[PDB]
């Protein structure tokens, strides 16, 4: 069987903050 | 080709002797530091 992953399995690519922005 | 040899370690052999090898190699991330050279902390 099978099912859709949506948008599922993002993850933080690295260990540094950031915010307000599109990286 | 077979899968492992031995070295012949001899007290008579310069380039043929055994070498003893320590590689150090240095995690640098955005994690936290764990091992650090002997700096004092100020305030």
């Amino acid at each position: 069987a099978y099912t859709n992953s949506f948008t599922r399995g993002v993850y933080y690519p690295d260990k540094v903050f950031r915010s307000s922005v599109l990286h | 080709y077979f899968p492992l040899q031995s070295y012949g370690f001899q007290p008579t052999n310069v380039g043929y002797q055994p070498y003893r090898v320590v590689v150090l190699s240095f995690e640098l991330l955005h994690a936290p530091a764990t091992v650090c050279g002997p700096k004092k902390s100020t305030n």
